[PDB]
């Protein structure tokens, strides 16, 4: 029945995203053939990494713009690309493309970041996280050695990711979960509330049934995830606040227009 | 608000 939906959404997911839990876990431990990630654990190694990742942040006055802002920029890039893959994924969702474009750009405005930190958990571990498509790995310790509030930005994401990864969801769970977070019929400024809601009931149900069969033993996993949706919501709130600070107490770290309008009049 | 970019990205690409 709605099961052809589950596979529907999962196909869109596997297509629209370049990195996925499956690869993330193979990289973050498992050498096999070869290609062990370069570790950015301090300033020296950071510059070493940028030297390759730019010929733009290594020899353009940016080679010496506070490290915190250089990093803030790289993360900014990841958001833009992800917000982009997230848009296609949503359009490939049965019903989304039939809604009023304004309701679309409303669901994407409030769910895009909840989604980001969710999928990002895939590439994180208690010690750090993969960067640059799995080529690098930046330590959790190096990020807390930055000056405030930059050193306070990821720690909460690491705590959430550690509890979130324990649920051991796989890519299929995550596709439905992400669709569930994006098709939230409780967003502000929503015009056609009625429909978005039923859409939600649909995917959530599908997800419930999916986890029920995929993870028969985690029993209360569906409710665990429901809680994590609320958790992601608060994380976003905190993160947005953390950024408003920087944005006005660190004029050197500007935000991309796309991200500028998402944060713009958010919470 | 505005969201002039989110629109441009929902069209088709
Ligand atoms: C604008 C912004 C900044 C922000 O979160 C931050 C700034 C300074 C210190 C700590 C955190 N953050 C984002 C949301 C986001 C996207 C990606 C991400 O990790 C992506 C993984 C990744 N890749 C690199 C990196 C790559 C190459 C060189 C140097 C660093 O670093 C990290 C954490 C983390 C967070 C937002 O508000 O849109």
């Amino acid at each position: 029945d709605l099961k052809s939906l589950a596979k529907r959404i999962y196909e869109a997911y596997l297509k629209n995203f370049n990195m996925n839990k499956v690869k993330a876990r193979v990289i973050l431990s498992g050498k096999a053939s070869n290609n062990p990630p370069f570790v950015i654990h301090d300033m020296e190694t950071l510059c070493m990494a940028e030297k390759t990742l730019v010929a733009k942040l290594v020899a353009n006055g940016i080679q010496n713009k506070e490290a915190e802002v250089r990093i803030f920029h790289c993360c900014q890039c990841t958001s833009v690309e992800t917000v982009t893959e997230l848009t296609e994924f949503a359009k490939a969702i049965p019903g989304f493309a039939n809604l009023d474009l304004n309701d679309q750009v409303t669901l994407l405005k409030y769910g895009v970041y909840e989604a980001i930190f969710a999928m990002l958990s895939s590439v994180m571990n208690k010690d750090g996280m993969l960067v640059a498509y799995g080529n690098g790995f930046i330590t959790r310790e190096f990020l807390k050695s930055l000056r405030k509030p930059f050193c306070d930005i990821m720690e909460p994401k690491f705590d959430f990711a550690m509890k979130f990864n324990a649920l051991e969801l796989d890519d299929s769970d995550i596709s439905l979960f992400v669709a569930a977070i994006i098709c939230c019929g409780d967003r502000p400024g929503l015009l056609n509330v009625g429909h978005i809601e039923k859409m939600q009931e649909g995917i959530v149900h599908v997800l419930r049934l999916h986890l029920q069969s995929n993870h028969p033993d985690d029993i209360f996993l569906f409710p665990k995830l429901l809680q994590k949706m609320a958790d992601l919501r608060q994380l976003v709130t905190e993160h947005a606040q953390l950024v408003q600070i920087i944005k006005k107490t660190e004029s050197d770290a500007a935000l991309h227009p796309l991200l500028q309008e998402i944060y713009r009049d958010m919470y | 608000e505005r969201h002039k970019i989110l629109h441009r990205l929902l069209q088709e690409g």
